DNA sequence: GGTTAAAACGCGGGGGACAGCGCGTACGTGCGTTTAAGCGGTGCTAGAGCTGTCTACGACCAATTGAGCGGCCTCGGCACC
DNA sequence: GTGCCGAGGCCGCTCAATTGGTCGTAGACAGCTCTAGCACCGCTTAAACGCACGTACGCGCTGTCCCCCGCGTTTTAACCG
């Protein structure tokens, strides 16, 4: 190609995005430029964005999917902090991934440790009573 | 139907009241720029019958940024290591192995060589 | 007297189980699928008599599982054992 | 009026009271009845929950099939023909009710 | 054209290359093996088999004639359990959305 | 610019309806499957589209759960004995594939508690059980 | 008696035995120890090694290079916090 | 000459017959609930028109994958201290 | 004398390697449906109108496994077809 001319009709994609290629949902540009913006190396390759959402992508489908289940078993439709903590607590490799991460505005696993449970029907030693 | 001019149109927002109809627009705001728009679109693609709160979204809207900076942020200190002045999608794919955990990785791996896959072999 | 039983119903025809209760649970079950579900009269009878016959071929593999081993009651081991060899539970 | 989901009179010209535990009503002389037809002498007192059980797990599976059946043309009623197609597809075949 | 050695051509109803395309894609660097392509093969071909066939009785009660993508859904649902179904939804509703939006 | 209804700067296979969308199975196929097959007197572009995409999903989750067996098993190649493995672990595959019997495949190592030494017992050790 | 006489394939992870346990122990402040100790040590040791070897592998195959170095381990410990000087 | 099954009859348990106790039933009544009707009101499902982008049809050629081959690393097995 | 530790070794597992015709992706110009607008009654909706069936309390008989307890079953052996 050279002249300067028109090259003429796009048959690269025009309404499509970089993401719409691959097929993904995420911006690939906002994170090609978030890599360059965040001054991670001198240049970035064409394939780093678009592996990076690819990945965030499925984090961002996994954790959905897990937070709803967890909003079904709590007959709420809207998934709420406490949706999140729960599907993080229960997953280890999310919880390996977010142990030291602190969710906002509510969120706790009922652990109950067994001890709490005396469950000897009140039976002292020796004698039922004390 | 106009034709704009790039000098003195930088920041065009209201600065004295000179409006007709409308009034003037406020002056433009920090763009925290989200993945709501994005999050929302694959939460309807799994499960189509469950909506969400701006609460958890602001969770999910500060999980992606920090989460963002440390796979970024270990893909830099290894091409540092190597002596690399570019990124591209092998040195976050170790980086993944690293980070995430064994089966989590595999997946993420996966479903990004098919993604990259897709990028390349299409115009 | 439990087989002087045997003789009516296994000559005479009619649906074993209260009828609005079965409404009312298939109706709860259905609710939690989705909620204001409208039933058929026609169609809570149908699953009715499917219902009934399913366990009536359930509870005769069971007799027949407890003569196998020397046994005539019928208990909670013969139907893991039926329900699992014909692959409805695994 | 209008109407959705249903419902749509409200006032007092309506009433719904909730259904939580009616798996009960399948009750002694209804589940050994069930079993008289299959010709056992004896059924233990334990199986009369695993009898209910089981009715649970036989009646939830068919009304899947029979909901997504209705699901399908968004009739809000479920009609003894989408129950027999769904009958078709688990083995469990009862002729009648429809044609 | 047909004079020379032309009467082997036919049949080719199979997913051998598809399968295996897939699974150089999963899987990056594995093998496969002819026999195991067969099992695969024949495993496909009832699958597509059991679900188009629940998609005819789909057509037919509902006095529809065209076959489309709700159809299809319901035969998912009714094929597959609750956990494959909300995988396989996913992907093809995906699947329509891109092909709508490329040209 | 004038090009009338359509351009002449392709007129043969500019890209294919399978990876338009990014969707490796083939949709002629299908498509062509599904009429050919009498399953209906008419189909609609959406039925390949959405069936093709249900095709691969299946395909490609069941040939990871093999590679993962064959990788336990020290093969690198995916023999039916690592297929039929994946299916008979997951109760999920065992329901779709109840009476399917697979080509040189297997059977899972159960035992019973009667089956063993000591007369009804079932401790074993980690491996096991 | 009580002897053996195999080098290789059976006492690779079981070569801390004994005394080991007990010379890490001192130097950790420890006056007795339980016999229980020697086992989950070797289970104890081999979590961490295999934490920081997988890191090391993937550092080390990343670059391109079949010999693990010294710095591969530091890169490998430094994220763990374990860090090495 | 060794392996399983098969005769003889171990052997301490599991079941029916020996017995209670506690329910769940399922007939008379009245009040609205839900399923069927009675007839529209725009919205979708199937009728063709025009000339084009795609699958089916059809061609050869060098290369490309999967059979098999030969050394090796792994396994069960008998015999001394 | 026993059980499990091993050593040598036997065919296939995974890599390559040169030749015939199988399959897939690019290219044209003929009919047909793809998908797009419009019709009028038919299938499903809400809100009344009636009609026996269904819940709550009655008198009754029905059963399961507790204890003590036989003799026919199918394993445990060392020796033949």
């Amino acid at each position: 190609m050279s002249g300067r001319g028109k090259q003429g009709g796009k048959t690269r994609a025009k309404a499509k995005t970089r993401s719409s290629r691959a097929g993904l949902q995420f911006p690939v540009g906002r994170v090609h430029r978030l890599l360059r913006k965040g001054n991670y190396a001198e240049r970035v390759g064409a394939g780093a964005p678009v592996y990076l959402a690819a990945v965030l992508e499925y984090l961002t489908a996994e954790i959905l999917e897990l937070a709803g289940n967890a909003a079904r078993d709590n007959k709420k439709t809207r998934i709420i902090p406490r949706h999140l903590q729960l599907a993080v607590r229960n997953d280890e490799e999310l919880n390996k991934l977010l142990g030291r991460v602190t969710i906002a505005q509510g969120g706790v696993l009922p652990n109950i440790q067994s001890v709490l449970l005396p469950k000897k029907t009140e039976s002292s030693k020796s004698a039922k009573s004390k | 139907m106009a034709k704009s001019a790039p000098a003195p149109k930088k920041g065009s927002k209201k600065a004295v009241t000179k409006t007709q109809k409308k009034d003037g627009k406020k002056r433009r705001k920090s763009r925290k720029e989200s993945y709501a728009i994005y999050v929302y679109k694959v939460l309807k693609q799994v499960h189509p019958d469950t909506g969400i709160s701006s609460k958890a979204m602001s969770i999910m809207n500060s999980f992606v940024n920090d989460v963002f900076e440390r796979i970024a942020g270990e893909a830099s200190r290894l091409a540092h290591y190597n002596k690399r002045s570019t990124i591209t999608s092998r040195e976050i794919q170790t980086a993944v192995r690293l980070l995430l955990p064994g089966e989590l990785a595999k997946h993420a791996v996966s479903e990004g060589t098919k993604a990259v896959t897709k990028y390349t072999s299409a115009k | 007297v439990a087989l002087r039983e045997i003789r009516r119903y296994q000559k005479s025809t009619e649906l074993l189980i209260r009828k609005l209760p079965f409404q009312r649970l298939v109706r709860e079950i259905a609710q939690d699928f989705k909620t204001d579900l409208r039933f058929q009269s026609s169609a809570v009878m149908a699953l009715q008599e499917a219902s009934e016959a399913y366990l009536v071929a359930l509870f005769e593999d069971t007799n027949l599982c407890a003569i196998h081993a020397k046994r005539v009651t019928i208990m909670p081991k013969d139907i893991q054992l039926a329900r699992r060899i014909r692959g409805e539970r695994a | 009026g209008k109407g959705g989901k249903g419902l749509g009179k409200g006032g007092a010209k309506r009433h719904r009271k909730v259904l939580r535990d009616n798996i009960q009503g399948i009750t002694k002389p209804a589940i050994r009845r069930l079993a008289r037809r299959g010709g056992v002498k004896r059924i233990s007192g334990l199986i009369y929950e695993e009898t209910r059980g089981v009715l649970k797990v036989f009646l939830e599976n068919v009304i899947r099939d029979a909901v997504t059946y209705t699901e399908h043309a968004k009739r809000k009623t479920v009609t003894a023909m989408d129950v027999v197609y769904a009958l078709k597809r688990q083995g469990r075949t009862l002729y009648g009710f429809g044609g």
